[PDB]
């Protein structure tokens, strides 16, 4: 029979709530309290059955060993210049956290500048955001403990890497920007709250404020520069214009790519920064995004999606601000998304486009917007870039499914520009030439063509005999572009698998129209798109239902969990990482209120009607057909995940085990693993990353009985 | 500072 027994989990049958006339029972609502002895006992009981299941078969050890070996390669970030020095991140291979290095010259010897590894035994203290003073002589950096979004900002004098006394607490979702006079720095902080603020609490985050910290003073002396007491969800991030004249405030409410844009000419302040600034409300609504690129006097260049879903560049003159007067510097492309733009060497613009989910990099003239040079790239993604207005060179990093990456360098003072390979590392053991990456477009239920990348060993027969790993996200205007993953390549090489990534709606692959096609009333399009990706892989012979594994994280966790409820017959295995499972209550915790722009909010009758149909927690149901059971499922979360509070996964697994786990026909396991000293994922130490992928693939291996291929 | 359920 089964190899283990599911834990006893109390059902509060009195937990009933009325949603617009619809009665909803939430028997596991008590799991919403992370501090109770009841919840702690539940987590321990679940981990007690999951760990032995994952470690029983020797395949986990074989995988972990191969991952440790293959992932052990030098990892560099591209160089960036600040003041008179160069900086770059580098991990010898298996250090828990990458280290920040500094060199006084491009050819000079480098030395350790900031090593987060020495801040904890297990590498659970990580760098989260940083900002150098304009002259590059001072450095502010954020540290997060145990994977929490909470940040503590510390300071250092660059020359001699001297630690300073300045410490800023209660920082979260904060920008960091120094005024060019070198006096201090703008940052965001939240008011004091009852209970903990370490990542284990579920408390909603409201009333974020903008402060200014004068270097050499106590945080209690900080100046409040902006606040929105009547709009608790507004978040204002500050940045200084390239010439240091203006503070630009980008105010956001929710997750859509839109923002208010206010500015303050610092020279117009009566006596420096002493209180709420004299904000000029240039764009005082949430109808479009205005991303600062650079300015020349009062003429500001912004990347925008205002009446341009694929994005474009516009110049707004603060002295003649009306929309009818704006100049369109670089018009919107009919299909290619303008992902980001930077200004370098005074009058050059670096534009990065996404063409059929692949990146292109171009250099344009700032005055006219004319194309000047195309920087050639293979099929993949640009994941790093450096080069600000005063710089005379650029560095950019390229990655793809089969290559770790290449860091390029280009001296922009040269007449005939030509980038050169600055750094390149290959992984011995993974001969990229034994594999191939293809891109196909499959029709979804409504006929819309969806892109999908498929990576596999060359020459395989499309006889449906291969295990497959299909990944998706689908939301928040996030484009899922090619990236290097040793863990996935081990699945291909050592488990004979096929990798697939479906660029479903909700994402940003085809601009804001793509995004809107997967949100609110149309969120079901994401699930349909993904299910259709699975059907394609099956019909085309890459895999079969019992050999197919789907995976996603956060909004992607919601994706795969919903797909399991809707089409349990289509998948053999489902791994949902830190997923949003309770779609009726997500807005109640931490930063969840910001996601209503993609999902809607249950308080609304209309939204509730969309949400109730797909919410994973509210759609667990035994398959009607006797020959159909739920696929094997593994939920992965961590106790400091304050982005997507773990109660989502706790309640979902309790429900899966009770409604489906108790059925005689259910033989596939439904498990959860809650990690400690970890959170949503950012900053997770290498050691934990390796344990995680080892758990994932051991689960797939055991559930589908896959033999290891040495 | 990316406050979405990104993963």
């Amino acid at each position: 029979m089964l190899s283990f027994q599911y834990p006893d989990v109390y059902r509060d049958e009195t937990a009933i709530q009325d949603y617009h006339g619809h009665k909803v029972c939430d028997p596991y609502a008590w799991l919403e309290d992370p501090d109770s002895e009841q919840t702690k006992a539940f987590v321990e009981a679940q981990n007690k059955i999951t760990v032995p299941f994952l470690e029983q078969c020797p395949i986990r050890g074989l995988y972990k060993e191969r991952m440790t070996e293959l992932y052990d390669y030098p990892k560099y970030s591209c160089h960036f210049k600040k003041g008179k020095r160069y900086f770059y991140f580098y991990n010898t291979g298996l250090q828990n956290q990458r280290v920040l290095y500094v060199q006084d010259s491009l050819e000079g010897e480098a030395r350790v500048f900031l090593d987060p590894n020495i801040l904890s035994d297990d590498g659970t203290v990580a760098l989260r955001g940083y900002a150098f003073s304009e002259d590059g002589e001072y450095f502010a950096y954020g540290l997060s403990a145990s994977g929490s979004d909470w940040v503590t900002i510390k300071f250092m004098k660059v020359d001699g890497a001297k630690e300073l006394p300045d410490v800023l607490e209660r920082v979260k979702f904060s920008c960091m920007a120094w005024t060019h006079d070198g006096k201090g720095m703008f940052y965001n902080a939240y008011p004091q709250q009852d209970g903990k603020s370490d990542g284990t609490e579920t408390s909603t985050n409201l009333h974020q404020k903008l402060y200014y910290h004068v270097l050499g003073t106590d945080q209690s002396e900080d100046i409040l520069c902006a606040e929105f007491p009547d709009e608790p969800k507004w978040m204002g991030g500050a940045e200084l214009s390239d010439d240091g004249r203006y503070v630009l405030l980008s105010i956001r409410e929710g997750c859509d790519p839109v923002n208010r844009l206010w500015y303050c000419d610092l020279q117009q302040e009566s006596n420096g920064i002493t209180g709420i600034l004299k904000w000029v409300k240039l764009i005082d609504n949430f109808e479009g995004e205005y991303d600062y690129v650079t300015n020349e006097g009062t003429v500001f260049t912004f990347k925008t999606n205002r009446h341009s879903p694929n994005y474009r560049l516009i110049n707004i003159d603060f002295t003649d601000p009306e929309e009818s007067k704006w100049k369109v510097l670089v018009p919107e492309h009919e299909k290619d998304v303008l992902e980001w733009v930077a200004c370098v060497r005074s009058n050059f613009l670096v534009l990065c486009y996404l063409h059929d989910v692949k990146n292109t990099l171009q250099l344009h003239d700032l005055a006219t917007g004319a194309l000047l040079k195309i920087f050639p790239l293979e099929v993949g993604s640009v994941v790093g870039y450096s080069g600000q207005k005063k710089d005379t060179e650029i560095f950019y990093q390229f990655t793809s499914f089969l290559s770790p990456g290449i860091i390029y360098h280009c001296d922009l003072t040269k007449e005939e520009l030509e980038p050169r390979v600055f750094r390149e590392v290959t992984v011995k053991g993974i001969d990229a030439s034994d594999y191939q990456t293809v891109q196909i477009f499959y029709p979804s239920k409504d006929g819309t063509k969806i892109p999908m990348f498929i990576v596999h060993k060359k020459g395989i027969k499309l006889d449906g005999s291969h295990p497959a790993f299909l990944y998706g996200y689908g939301g928040f205007n996030i484009s899922i572009t090619p990236n290097y993953s040793v863990s996935r390549l081990i699945f291909v090489r050592h488990m004979g698998g096929v990798l697939a990534v479906a660029n479903i709606r909700g994402g940003g692959e085809y601009g804001e129209t793509w995004h809107k096609g997967g949100i609110l009333a149309n969120k079901q399009n994401c699930f349909d798109d993904f299910q259709c990706a699975a059907e394609y892989l099956i019909k085309e012979g890459y895999t079969s239902p019992k050999r197919l594994t789907i995976n996603g994280g956060a909004n992607g966790g919601l994706l795969v969990a919903t797909c399991a409820n809707q089409r349990p017959d289509l998948f053999g295995c489902v791994i949902a990482q830190v997923g949003v499972m309770d779609m009726l209550k997500f807005h109640k915790y931490t930063i969840g209120h910001a996601w209503t722009t993609d999902y809607g909010c249950s308080d609304s009758k209309q939204h509730f009607e969309w949400l109730i149909k797909y919410s994973p927690l509210h759609n667990v149901k035994l398959p009607e057909a006797d020959d159909i059971q739920y696929p094997s499922m593994l939920l992965l979360t961590a106790d400091h995940d304050d982005r997507v509070v773990p109660l989502h996964s706790l309640k979902f697994i309790a429900t899966l085990q009770y409604i489906v786990g108790r059925s005689r026909k259910q033989n596939n396991p439904l498990l959860i693993h809650v990690d400690t000293k970890a959170g949503h994922g950012a900053g997770k130490p290498t050691a934990k990353v390796i344990e995680e992928v080892s758990d994932m693939f051991a689960f797939i291996a055991r559930c589908l009985n896959i033999d290891w291929i040495p | 500072x990316g406050f979405g359920p990104f993963g």
